[PDB]
RNA sequence: AGGACGACAUUAGACGAAUCAUCUGGAAAGAUGAAUCAAAGAAGGUAAUAAUCCUGUAGUCGAAAAUGUUGUCUCUCUUGA
RNA sequence: ACCGAUAGUGAACCAGUACCGUGAGGGAAAGGUGAAAAGCACCCCGGAAGGGGAGUGAAAUAGAACCUGAAACCGUGUGCUUACAAGUAGUCAGAGCCCGUUAAUGGGUGAUGGCGUGCCUUUUGUAGAAUGAACCGGCGAGUUACGAUUUGAUGCAAGGUUAAGCAGUAAAUGUGGAGCCGUAGCGAAAGCGAGUCUGAAUAGGGCGUUUAGUAUUUGGUCGUAGACCCGAAACCAGGUGAU
RNA sequence: GAGGGUAGCGGAGAAAUUCCAAUCGAACCUGGAGAUAGCUGGUUCUCUCCGAAAUAGCUUUAGGGCUAGCCUCAAGUGAUGA
RNA sequence: GACAAUGGUAGGAGAGCGUUCUAAGGGCGUUGAAGCAUGAUCGUAAGGACAUGUGGAGCGCUUAGAAGUGAGAAUGCCGGUG
RNA sequence: GACUCGGUGAAAUCAUAGUACCUGUGAAGAUGCAGGUUACCCGCGACAGGACGGAAAGACCCCGUGGAGCUUUACUGUAGCC
């Protein structure tokens, strides 16, 4: 769902399990499918 | 490389304590009957490595306890 | 905030660069301030040790677990998936007293001062 | 213990998306004013710094032959508790 | 988060080449016009070299030994100064003359007066007649790995924590709890245990008990490594030489 | 004179430690190799606070080293210091 | 606001200046970057700007990271020139 | 040969140099320090008292738990031999 590799800026997209501290710091906004956000909330606890 | 332990000292240290090396004591081998019975009986009981020497020998027994 | 980072105050200090100008430009002055300056650490120019040696080491040595066993209100033991012993070679149960609950202890070699209390609230001994 | 069938691969290659005007100027890719593409905003080249100028890139096909490579037939070899 | 022409290969260039040695063998230096050769037709002084024009060019005050073009060094011009004076050359004071700035209780020079024996090293002590440097530029010495210890920071905490390995995009991370350290110490040891050892002793005395660790990491220091850098006379091993 | 032979733990020497490709009490070249060097030399920016020692003890030690002493930085004790 | 301390070799401790690379942010640049030259500029120092000439592509600022990070001396190496 | 002219044109050395003498001073033998004395500025031809002149990290002497070569009833070994 990431044939947005090629956008200026804004072109990191990874599974909520491939998530890294770089982006989430680097990037000044972040957008989340639910269930993706659920999968984080599962692991983070 | 891991620092090697001076095993010749470790054969004469015994660590334990709160970090102090234990003892072993000198003139305790042979050639008695020139030491006093007083000297003889007292060199039998053992005493630690001295503050000044633990300053020098600190590295060799780094792995003891 | 990726362009305005800051490390926790107290970590990190600029390492010392000897020999780079005249806010100190050296080390010592002669003797063994020669490169790879010796003295063995130990070799203080006459024995140092050379004074007795007492030795052995053999075999069997247990693994202690003191009577700070405020576990459940009963049940058996040696079960240490529970957060107690780990890396055991045997399992003696010692003292520092507070048999505040009643249970059945089980491990090899129990200490007499301990087992007197473990058996004075629920009874417990084994191999 | 040596050889007969057709898939992939190696050794040439092909397709490949989308820009104009102006100011400065030796020259525009820069600035600016309107655009467009994008599974392609990697990179290098072009009279200065170019996703849209060129070689390319993502991507898609491509082998006469030659090796290499295997699925499978055959091929041997088979008496097994 | 490797070099960018003394760096990086010895070698960005026709390098194992000029070059040196009988030989084995040793072994350099040396990149860059411009966008485009449009590389200066033509006149001019000169045998030529080289040059003044005219020209191409954005630029040749980019013209080939060609981007930039520092310093030592060499010269031309000249504003202040200098031929009765003994000088580590400056500093402090200061007339005269000349100029006019990042405009500020300005700049250049300096009759004359006070003061005043370079630097480095090494030294009890060096102006030293002890050492070093002709000058200018470039290059030129405390590093990293892995262990140790200590400090500081952060996370958890009676716990703390993973290694290889798989997974992944040469990550982070997920995994993986073998393992290591800690919660208990004492004794050479059998061993006993908040106590143990010696001891014949429930005397005394040693070590310990009363409570905090552990993982990563910045710093300091040590150890293993060439371990801050340069420097021997020598030793051994293979070879090469009686021109 | 020309063609040859003996080679470095070796060779040759009417003999001097003499010769072995312009210095031979042991040739040259490449490697081990960054031999080792308690010796000498060198070691590159700035300011701020403190600030020594050239003594004792032992040392095949004596211009080297170790521990002590004296310096610093940090914790702690808390009038022990003058 | 008073009041104190502030010479200093080896040496300990501290705070900083600058160099190259990286990251993110925010910028400058053929209406002229770095570099070079000049100045009577600013800061307690290391050092920082600005103006002009040169020059003809690039480069800085902030925060943090990492270092082949700073030269006047080694009868230092290499070049150039006395 | 030197010397003058035409031609060509090195070198060792060299911290910067506007580089006097006396009596002193001083790391105890001073162009450079003190106090006096003396001296206009710049060459050239000469001479060697000084610059502890240049040259070579003193061959003497000592030192280093450096080297090498050599000797022996130094020690430990070994080719060989009975
Ligand atoms: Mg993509
Ligand atoms: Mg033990
Ligand atoms: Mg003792
Ligand atoms: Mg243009
Ligand atoms: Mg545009
Ligand atoms: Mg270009
Ligand atoms: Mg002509
Ligand atoms: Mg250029
Ligand atoms: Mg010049
Ligand atoms: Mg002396
Ligand atoms: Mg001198
Ligand atoms: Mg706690
Ligand atoms: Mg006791
Ligand atoms: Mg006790
Ligand atoms: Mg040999
Ligand atoms: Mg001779
Ligand atoms: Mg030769
Ligand atoms: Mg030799
Ligand atoms: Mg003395
Ligand atoms: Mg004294
Ligand atoms: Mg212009
Ligand atoms: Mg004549
Ligand atoms: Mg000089
Ligand atoms: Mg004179
Ligand atoms: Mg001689
Ligand atoms: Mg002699
Ligand atoms: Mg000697
Ligand atoms: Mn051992
Ligand atoms: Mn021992
Ligand atoms: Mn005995
Ligand atoms: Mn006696
Ligand atoms: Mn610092
Ligand atoms: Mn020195
Ligand atoms: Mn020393
Ligand atoms: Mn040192
Ligand atoms: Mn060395
Ligand atoms: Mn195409
Ligand atoms: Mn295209
Ligand atoms: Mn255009
Ligand atoms: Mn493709
Ligand atoms: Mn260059
Ligand atoms: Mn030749
Ligand atoms: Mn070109
Ligand atoms: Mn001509
Ligand atoms: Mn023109
Ligand atoms: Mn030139
Ligand atoms: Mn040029
Ligand atoms: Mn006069
Ligand atoms: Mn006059
Ligand atoms: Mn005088
Ligand atoms: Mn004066
Ligand atoms: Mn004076
Ligand atoms: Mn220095
Ligand atoms: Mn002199
Ligand atoms: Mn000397
Ligand atoms: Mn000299
Ligand atoms: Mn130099
Ligand atoms: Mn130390
Ligand atoms: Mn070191
Ligand atoms: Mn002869
Ligand atoms: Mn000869
Ligand atoms: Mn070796
Ligand atoms: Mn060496
Ligand atoms: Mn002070
Ligand atoms: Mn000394
Ligand atoms: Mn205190
Ligand atoms: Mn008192
Ligand atoms: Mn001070
Ligand atoms: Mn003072
Ligand atoms: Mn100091
Ligand atoms: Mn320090
Ligand atoms: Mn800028
Ligand atoms: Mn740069
Ligand atoms: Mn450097
Ligand atoms: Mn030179
Ligand atoms: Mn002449
Ligand atoms: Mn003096
Ligand atoms: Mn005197
Ligand atoms: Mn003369
Ligand atoms: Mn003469
Ligand atoms: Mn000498």
């Amino acid at each position: 769902e990431n044939e947005d590799v090629n956008v200026e800026l804004s072109a990191r997209n990874i599974p909520g399990v491939q998530v890294t501290t770089a982006q989430g710091l680097n990037v000044l906004d972040i957008t989340n499918a639910d269930s993706l956000v659920i999968t984080e909330a599962a692991a983070k606890k | 490389p891991k620092m090697k332990t001076h095993r010749g000292a470790a054969k004469r240290v015994k660590r334990t304590a709160s970090g102090q090396l234990k003892r072993s004591r000198a003139f305790t081998s042979h050639l008695f009957a020139n030491k006093s019975t007083k000297q003889k009986r007292q060199l039998r009981k053992a005493r630690l490595v001295s503050k000044s020497d633990m300053k020098r020998v600190k590295q060799l027994l780094a792995y003891k306890k | 905030k990726l362009h305005e980072l800051k490390p926790a105050e107290g970590s990190r200090k600029e390492r010392n660069r000897v020999g780079r100008g005249v806010a100190t430009g050296n080390g010592k002055t002669s003797g063994r301030g020669h490169k790879g300056q010796k003295a063995r650490s130990g070799g203080g120019v006459r024995p140092g040790f050379e004074g007795g040696q007492l030795p052995l080491f053999r075999r069997l040595p247990k693994r202690g677990f003191t009577n700070i066993n405020r576990k459940e209100y009963a049940i058996v033991n040696l079960d240490q998936l529970n957060k107690f012993e780990d890396g055991t070679e045997v399992t003696p149960a010692l003292l520092v007293e507070s048999g505040v609950v009643k249970n059945e202890k089980s491990g090899i070699k129990i200490l007499g001062n301990g087992s007197l209390d473990k058996k004075l609230t629920v009874k417990a001994h084994k191999f």
